[PDB]
């Protein structure tokens, strides 16, 4: 008998060829979702400095009304 | 036969020139690279303990 090695009734296909699943919300709209969640910051921002100006008016008069 | 590559320039379609500008400008597929090396990360690494565990030989 002979007992090379064979191949044992042929083989399946090996993939051959590049695949890039090329995702990741293309530049509209995450550009859209990075200026948005800018502004977002912005008016966070502009509502507690408005905030902290009020409380330094309220410190200011402390120091007035301690002063004579 | 000759299959070659790089034939071909960035279309100048709208879309396509504020995709690649995103890509310029929003570092994006440096991103996906560390997406890649974060998946070999989380992997089981692949290393064998010499003094205990010997390599693999043949007859």
């Amino acid at each position: 008998v002979k007992q090379d090695m064979p191949p044992v009734g042929g083989y399946g296909p090996i993939d051959y060829k590049r695949n890039l699943p090329r995702r990741g919300l293309s530049g509209y709209s995450m550009f859209a979702v990075g200026i948005g969640a800018l502004l977002f910051g912005y008016w966070s921002m502009m509502r507690w400095n408005r905030e902290r100006r009020r409380l330094q008016i309220e410190d200011f008069e402390a120091r007035i009304a301690l002063m004579p | 036969t000759y299959k070659y590559v790089n034939l071909r320039e960035p279309s100048m379609d709208m879309k396509s020139v504020t995709d690649r500008a995103a890509q310029t400008l929003l570092w994006t597929e440096l991103i996906r690279g560390l997406g890649m090396t974060l998946s070999y990360l989380f992997r089981e690494p692949a290393t064998i303990n010499y003094p205990f565990e010997k390599g693999p030989l043949s007859p």
